[PDB]
RNA sequence: GGCGUCUGGGGGGAACGCGGGGAAGUGAAACAUCUCAGUACCCGUAGGAAGAGAAAACAAAAUGUGAUUCCGUGAGUAGUGG
RNA sequence: GAGCCCGGUACGUGAAAACCCGACGUCUGUCUUGAUGGUGUUCCCGAGUAGCAGCGGGCCCGUGGAAUCUGCUGUGAAUCUGCCGGGACCACCCGGUAAGCCUGAAUACUUCCCAGUGACCGAUAGCGGAUUAGUACCGUGAGGGAAUGGUGAAAAGUACCCCGGGAGGGGAGUGAAAGAGUACCUGAAACCGUGCGCUUACAAUCCGUCAGAGCCCUCGACGUGUCGUGGGGUGAUGGCGUGCCUUUUGAAGAAUGAGCCUGCGAGUCAGGGACAUGUCGCGAGGUUAACCCGGGUGGGGUAGCCGCAGCGAAAGCGAGUCUGAAUA
């Protein structure tokens, strides 16, 4: 029995065709060049959520960082005042507190500098 | 041992047919009557398929044109597969599609749907069809409708039985079969099975003996 | 069409009762004075096809 | 009640056809040959090896000759005749042919492989020794054709 | 040899038949013996079919078969072969 | 989408004439001037033939110890106690009777005609050829050789008016539909437009991806606009980011290939083949080939084939056997 191949390709053609709608040029016309694009738009979707996470926590290191200098106090001796405390809030809700509620994040300045050692420096 | 009461036309039973433990009472092999029914369905399939390959296309015989300075690609022939009107890489063939079945398992599928047949009591026995000398499908019918209620139903008739025959021909789900052309697949594919009891006494004869 | 068996191979090659694929050793046609009696003793009768060319000995006997 | 569609086949008795170069996915772009080489394109013989004389080649052929007019016979040993014939009697070609010791139109010898308890006679092609005393010793007769 | 008078032939056809002539690419990882292959093709001829056909035959001590032809085994065997 | 509307089907019927098969005859030849079983001797039984020699062909046999058959060249016999064959050759036995001729059936095939069939194709397929097809066209010539199917149930194929030279179109009609108008079933993609929403003229962009302000649209709730387990379109701006394939030690490329789209284009089949592995039947047995009978897929068919004993070159012996002086 002859087979036409007319169907089976169109199915996957259309998807492709559909999921490289708003692309530029013969990206979005173009079946070979719209798959060529969506293998590397693809690979860059899976990349960039791996490295979201980073650039969310870099951000809030920023902020963080950038609130604690408001407060006479570095990134770096606030965190380990902060993890000397005990105080279990990650940098995301640091940084939430920072940019919505600066009384929170002055006390919470205030205990890490209460949990800090006398010399910082000393060898202990 | 099952016991199957003969019918006759008039509507009175008239005796009983005894069936043979060892044909009518084995125990149906599923695969191997699949099997069987494969390869009678493989048997009845006829191979005319053809098509013409790159050597049996017309024309053709010739080098096209340079194969350097023209700055296409290289072609040998013009009726090349690639080519349009060109000859099938590969393509259906006339070939023959029957097995070789070997007997005992022929024999053993029909056993056994003939013996699934009759664990239903799906098997029937009559005397004569119709009454002779003259094809009458309106009383073929009824006797039918009285023996039976289902769809599609197997008559196994003499050969010599033509008044029966033309009587059952024409009923929609009605299939005639002679005694010695038994086979799983008609068997099968019929809900009942009706026995003349020359039929079903010549099937027994040439079965156990 | 049947097959055709190869024929040095069947006439260079033989099969024990459990099949196992039986030569003869060879340097043993001519130039036999300066081998020495030991030598052509143990390049006498016939042994077993090592596993290595059994595949190809079988392939071409069958 | 089985029909036509109750039927279906043993479990893994039928295999699913592998179909080469269908894409990546399954086998694509080779088809299992590899990269370039005699071997990617056709075929390679069987006898071929190189360049280097053949081992079908190199080998001295068996010695000796076939002798067309050997005579073969179709051997029965006397534990067969002990275990088809418990009750001995007379035992003839046919009777192993019907026995299904020997094919049915083939030279019969009888051999001592097994132990012989009944009193048989015996009409064979020939007799080994130890068939013979066998058979001689139970009674028996071992008379030859 | 000429003259006259009668009866035949001539060419066409897709396949199949018989009798002749008869390659090379190819394989042998080269190549000449060999293969391809008595194939491709060519020549002369028929018939509805053709050819063969009635033992100067096989066989092996069987008191054996009994014209030819065709199909299946024998058998990829006995053998043959740089 | 019809068994009961039509053509038909099952089933019966029909040949003036021609031809083909038979049968009975006229007709032809032919035996009867014949037939049987017996007895001892001379003649005949296919001649430039058989045989031999030289050179070749073909036989499993490639000249080999090379038999049988056959072509050319020389030589060249016998008529039955004769001759030929039984794989060099000799003897004995066995078989047959060359150098004369005819022979039906079993077998091979389809230019053509008839009736059907298809787990064959359905307009880039199937014949090269569904349409002017071996046509148009190409070549001096042998030769090569295309492309083009579908309105509608019916033409009812748009009377009439208007713009226009016409083409074409707008009304009006026919039609169930004119998103069926003889450019006509369905009408995809490439490619070219028109309208609307967002964005873009300080900007170094494998043209995307992750965050993302703003604008527009939309689904709910509460008021008059503001959020929400919302969804969409476009996206200023920031981070990241060297097209695909082949061949490669290694190529984002300055190694190769691709202008784009839609169709077509590559591990298939045959053989009781060979090996391995599933699965089914039977099981020390399994199984038939040709062929015969069944309108079928069924029944028969023991010829063979594989198992059933091996060892030895072989004679041969045999649960043993070979080598060997040896139970060595």
């Amino acid at each position: 029995a002859r087979v036409k191949r007319a169907l089976n390709a169109q199915k996957k053609r259309r998807t492709v065709l559909k999921a490289s709608k708003g692309y530029r040029g013969q990206r979005s016309r173009l079946y070979r060049k719209a798959k060529e694009q969506q293998l590397h738009s693809l690979t860059y979707a899976y990349r960039d959520r791996r490295a979201r996470k980073g650039e969310f926590r870099k951000l809030w290191i920023s902020r963080i960082n950038a609130a604690a200098r408001a407060n006479d106090i570095t990134y770096n001796r606030l965190i380990q005042g902060l993890k000397a405390a005990g105080v279990e809030v990650d940098r995301k809700n640091l940084a939430e507190l920072a940019v919505s509620d600066p009384a929170a994040f002055t006390a919470l300045v205030d205990v890490a500098r209460a949990a800090l050692p006398e010399d910082v420096n000393a060898p202990s | 041992t099952l016991k199957v009461d003969v019918k006759t036309p008039a509507g009175k039973t008239d005796g009983s047919v005894e069936l043979p433990a060892e044909l009518f009472d084995v125990e149906p092999n599923i695969a191997l009557m699949h099997q069987v029914v494969t390869a009678q369905l493989a048997a009845k399939r006829q191979g005319t398929h053809s098509t013409k390959t790159r050597g049996e296309v017309s024309g053709g015989g010739k080098k096209p044109y340079r194969q350097k300075g023209t700055g296409r690609a290289r072609q040998g022939s013009t009726r090349a597969p690639q080519f349009t009107g060109g000859g099938t890489v590969h393509g259906p063939k006339p070939r023959d599609y029957s097995q070789r079945t070997p007997k005992k398992m022929i024999a053993a599928a029909l056993r056994g749907a003939l013996s699934d047949r009759a664990r239903n009591d799906r098997i029937h026995a009559v005397t004569e069809l119709v009454e002779g000398q003259t094809p009458s499908t309106k009383s073929a019918k009824t006797f039918l409708g009285t023996l039976t209620e289902n769809k599609k139903v197997l008559v196994v008739i003499g050969r010599t039985d033509e008044v029966g025959a033309k009587s059952v021909r024409n009923l929609p789900g009605v299939h005639v079969i002679s005694p010695d052309q038994l086979n799983t697949y008609d068997v099968l594919n019929a809900d009942d099975v009706v026995f003349s009891v020359e039929a079903l006494n010549a099937y027994i004869s040439a079965n156990s003996k | 069409p049947k097959a055709k068996t190869h024929s040095g191979a069947s006439k260079r090659f033989r099969r024990t009762g459990t099949g196992k694929i039986v030569r003869q050793k060879a340097n043993r046609r001519h130039l036999l004075e300066h081998k020495p009696t030991k030598r052509t003793r143990r390049l006498d009768g016939r042994t077993t096809v090592s596993a290595a060319d059994n595949s190809r000995i079988n392939k071409l006997l069958n | 009640v089985i029909k036509l569609h109750d039927l279906k086949p043993a479990p893994g008795e039928k295999k699913a056809k592998t179909r080469v170069g269908r894409g990546e996915g399954s086998k694509g772009k080779t088809a299992g040959r590899g990269t370039k080489g005699t071997k990617a394109r056709k075929n390679v013989p069987v006898m071929f090896e190189g360049g280097q004389m053949p081992i079908h080649m190199r080998l001295p052929k068996l010695k000796g000759f076939k002798n067309r007019f050997r005579t073969e016979y179709q051997v029965v040993n006397v534990g067969d005749i002990n275990k088809a014939f418990p009750q001995g009697g007379t035992v003839g070609v046919d009777e192993l042919v019907a026995k299904g010791l020997v094919r049915k139109n083939s030279l019969v010898k009888v051999l001592g492989d097994g132990k012989l308890t009944v009193k048989v006679d015996v009409t064979a092609n020939k007799f080994s020794g130890s068939a013979r005393e066998a058979i001689t010793a139970a009674g028996g007769s071992a008379t030859e054709l």
